[PDB]
RNA sequence: GGUUGGCCUCGGAUAGCCGGUCCCCCGCCGGGGUCCGGUGCGGAGUGCCCUUCGUCCUGGGAAACGGGGCGCGGCCGGAGAGGCGGCCGCCCCCUCGCCCGUCACGCACCGCACGUUCGUGGGGAACCUGGCGCUAAACCAUUCGUAGACGACCUGCUUC
RNA sequence: UGGGCCACUUUUGGUAAGCAGAACUGGCGCUGCGGGAUGAACCGAACGCCGGGUUAAGGCGCCCGAUGCCGACGCUCAUCA
RNA sequence: GCUGGGAAGGCCCGGCGGGGAAGGUGGCUCGGGGGCCCCCGAGUGUUACAGCCCCCCCGGCAGCAGCACUCGCCGAAUCCCGGGGCCGAGGGAGCGAGACCCGUCGCCGCGCUCUCCCCCCUC
């Protein structure tokens, strides 16, 4: 679609949200991908931990200044996960990583948007309740990112801040369910045309 | 719709009043054809709304053939007094059966729209 | 934690396939993925079924396993399902389903000026409430 | 006073992983994500719409930068919802992951 | 050169959830314990909102505690990238705008495409038109030697 | 032209060899094309310049055309799967 | 159309019955609960205050590879209609008038008239 699509990270295995995510920017369409620390991965933590520090061993022997750049970042990684997917050495593939933003945490842009679901990437559906995951912001924090702690309190001032904002739109809602019951003598015609056609049961 | 004229083309007409359509001819393979209908058996569609009545008028390029001075007059094509005779006929005998039905005149007013929901495959007219 | 169970006489609607949007009853139990099934006041003959394609309902009719389809159909009309089930919140939401889809484009514009004159009226009376809950002056 | 038409994407060409035949595109249409649904879209005509720098006649209009490849939709590809089109001319490279226009114009509804 | 309405947000669980209400505890709202509902999610993103032909006579309903001012002035909230959102005071206008009807009219351009938006779009020179405002540095040359292959670098140059 | 080489199978020497030597058919050499990521010999298939349809072998998360089937039944957790 | 002249199955509480049982109904016994009355588990066993399988002395009705989507192979035992896509190569087909304005022509399949009556709409 021609408007951005925002992706929440949590509960979303790595590879399978990255693929989704891969054929939508090739196909113009913009996504942002937030609480890339909520981002999971199939496989118990020790084991996906030594295939980052696997990752971390390839380096150019003769100049690491120039060999593969290992980002520790969630973000990041996730970032680099999709580049994999993508033909990011044509310009073709460059335009499609260029529509796509990763962030850790909420960021204020998309703090106050609702955050789509990708079912066909979430753990819950796509993994085993008896098998083992690891969290990618703990699989970040050991193998060298530095923003764990500070991203963990920002995104707890923001779901305090979105409690008062459901706490109010819960608030509005009961008000207008009030409000129906006192209005419907003069609501009951149109009522009846909405149900006749399947809306308002 | 009120008839296929002997080419095949559809002789349509919204209402004047209701939607600024007078008379007109339109092609079957251009229009979609919605599920609601009136019925306009015994009105009388005039004999001579054939092909021949709606097919277009010209006046260039006679008795002229060097272009220097503009032949651009008659461009404002008139409305023919017969026309507006045809037009009042039709819509005193059709408009009466539309506003028999609650809200059609509001629908035939209203134009249709696709909307960034709805998808015209999925959509039942 | 779990409140429907299959079982013997167990109602369950089916949700995809062949006789997707029918209700059944379950017979008899067949190696865990499947069931014999069969609706004989809902046109499904008996027949082995995935647990896949049911959806539980809260209605258990009382026959023994593997019994005729006399007696199922005799245990489905008393007390009959095909009334309960309308009555229910379940299938009437598939029926407002239904009957959204095959709206016409008459109905969807009829429909677009009631929603308009409900959603007005309704949201001036929560605007009233709003500003007579707006006086509040006490300690 | 409305859009008249369906949203589609120019995925790109029919194609093998390594031989590629420009003469025919793949659209992806909005909302159509199964085979037995792009029916209703076959035989549709559909419009690559762009500008340019120079103007260009507009039919019934004063002339503008607006330019237009036309084609057509012609039978389904795959089994999630995409489909063939032919234009008059192929479609360039630099529309893949643009808008292509799907006009209802021929219906058959 | 793209685009052809918007969605302004709980946290989350999944061998469970969501909503509402009386007592208890936290300084008038949250937090718990009852109790009542919903759960193939209907307080539903398979959703919701807005909905565009325009006017003129003309009645009934909705409202009338209304609308709209790039009208001003004041205030509050937002810092993770706040680049945004909200509330008052005064003023200035419409009784219109929303639904159902009455009434006719508008280029009805004589079947035809790129129509319809964002949009007063982004960027660069330039003319006119008013108000409010500003009057600086960098480099070279010189000097220094905490520096130095050359570049580069650290320094000084009318005041007490 | 009278340097050949490779593969299934049979087969001699050798511990063995992408070694050396025979038999048979096919191939590469002389051959492009689809597939095997890549590759003289493998699998499919051999070629005038094109449009449409359909396939072979091979595939259909994304790169990268095709499962975005509410595919079926099981097996398997690997701190070198 | 064929098949095991389909297999199953539906209705006729299938009726006169017989037998078998168990993934055992009722009842009874034992063990755990709700205000000596009502539930859950474990035994017993042959209809009971459910049902299941086989044989019948025999079945009858409908339907029939089912428009209640359980499981096939087919069409001289096969026809009708519709939709989308690509294409339009060729250019003197006249045994006839003795062609004359451009061969509406060959093969093939048909209709009417040179027979007469009616019938139904329409002028
Ligand atoms: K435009
Ligand atoms: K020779
Ligand atoms: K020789
Ligand atoms: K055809
Ligand atoms: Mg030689
Ligand atoms: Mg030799
Ligand atoms: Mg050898
Ligand atoms: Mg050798
Ligand atoms: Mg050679
Ligand atoms: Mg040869
Ligand atoms: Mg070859
Ligand atoms: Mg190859
Ligand atoms: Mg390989
Ligand atoms: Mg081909
Ligand atoms: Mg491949
Ligand atoms: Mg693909
Ligand atoms: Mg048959
Ligand atoms: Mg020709």
């Amino acid at each position: 679609e021609v408007q951005v699509l925002v992706l929440d990270g949590r509960g979303h295995l790595l590879g399978r949200l990255a693929a989704i995510v891969a054929k939508q920017v090739l196909l113009g369409r913009k996504v942002v991908v937030v609480r890339c620390e909520g981002i999971n991965i199939s496989g118990n933590f020790y084991r996906n931990k030594l295939k980052y520090l696997a990752f971390l061993r390839k380096r150019m022997n003769t100049n690491p200044s120039r060999g593969p750049y290992h980002f520790r970042a969630p973000s990041r990684i996730f970032w680099r996960t999709v580049r994999g997917m993508l033909p990011h050495k044509t310009k073709r593939g460059q335009a499609a990583l260029d529509r796509l933003k990763v962030f850790d945490g909420i960021p204020p842009p998309y703090d106050k948007k609702k955050r789509m679901v990708v079912p066909a990437a979430l753990k819950v559906v796509r993994l085993k309740p008896t098998r083992k995951f690891a969290y990618l912001g703990r699989l970040a924090h050991e193998v060298g990112w530095k923003y764990q702690a500070v991203t963990a309190t920002l995104e707890e001032k923001r779901k305090e801040k979105a409690k008062i904002h459901y706490r109010k739109k819960k608030q509005l809602m009961r008000l207008r369910k009030q409000a129906e019951k006192n209005v419907e003598k003069k609501i009951d015609k149109y009522t009846e045309v909405l149900k006749t056609h399947g809306l308002l049961v | 719709f009120l008839k296929q004229l002997a080419s095949g083309l559809l002789l349509v007409t919204g209402p004047l009043v209701l939607n600024r359509v007078p008379l007109r001819r339109t092609h079957q393979k251009f229009v979609i054809a919605t599920s609601t209908k009136i019925d306009i058996s015994n009105v009388k569609i005039p004999k001579h709304l054939t092909d021949a009545y709606f097919k277009k008028k010209k006046l260039r390029k006679p008795r002229h053939q060097e272009g220097e001075i503009f032949d651009t007059e008659k461009e404002k094509y008139e409305i023919t007094e017969q026309r507006k005779i045809d037009q009042k006929a039709v819509d005193s005998q059709i408009l009466p059966k539309i506003k028999a039905i609650p809200q059609l005149q509001g629908y035939l007013r209203s134009v249709f729209a696709l909307t960034n929901g709805i998808y015209p495959h999925k959509l039942v007219f | 934690v779990f409140r429907r169970f299959v079982e013997v006489g167990r109602v369950a609607y089916v949700s995809f396939g062949p006789h997707a949007g029918k209700l059944v009853a379950i017979v008899d139990v067949i190696d865990q993925n499947r069931a014999l099934v069969d609706g004989p006041c809902t046109q499904v003959r008996r027949q082995a079924m995935p647990f896949k394609c049911m959806q539980l309902t809260d209605f258990i009719l009382k026959f023994p396993h593997s019994a005729h389809q006399k007696y199922v159909r005799q245990a489905w009309q008393k007390a009959d399902i095909n009334t309960k089930w309308a009555a229910t919140r379940w299938a009437k939401k598939i029926e407002a389903r239904e009957r959204k889809a095959k709206m016409t484009d008459f109905d969807r514009f009829k429909v677009m000026k009631a929603k308009k004159m409900r959603n007005r009226i309704i949201k001036n009376e929560v605007k009233k409430l709003q500003k007579a809950a707006l006086l509040k002056a006490s300690p | 006073s409305g859009r008249l038409w369906s949203k589609a994407i120019f995925a790109g060409y029919k194609r093998g992983l390594r031989n590629q035949r420009e003469h025919t595109a793949l659209l992806k249409i909005e909302g159509v994500y199964a085979r037995d649904e792009t029916e209703f879209y076959l035989g549709k005509r559909c419009a690559y719409v762009y500008k340019a720098k120079n103007n260009t006649v507009t039919p019934g209009g004063k002339p503008n930068k607006t330019r237009v490849i036309w084609g057509k939709v012609t039978r389904a590809h795959g089994n999630s919802g995409m489909v063939r089109a032919k234009f008059r001319s192929n479609l360039p490279a630099k529309a893949i992951g643009h808008r292509i226009r799907v006009m209802l114009y021929p219906s058959r509804i």
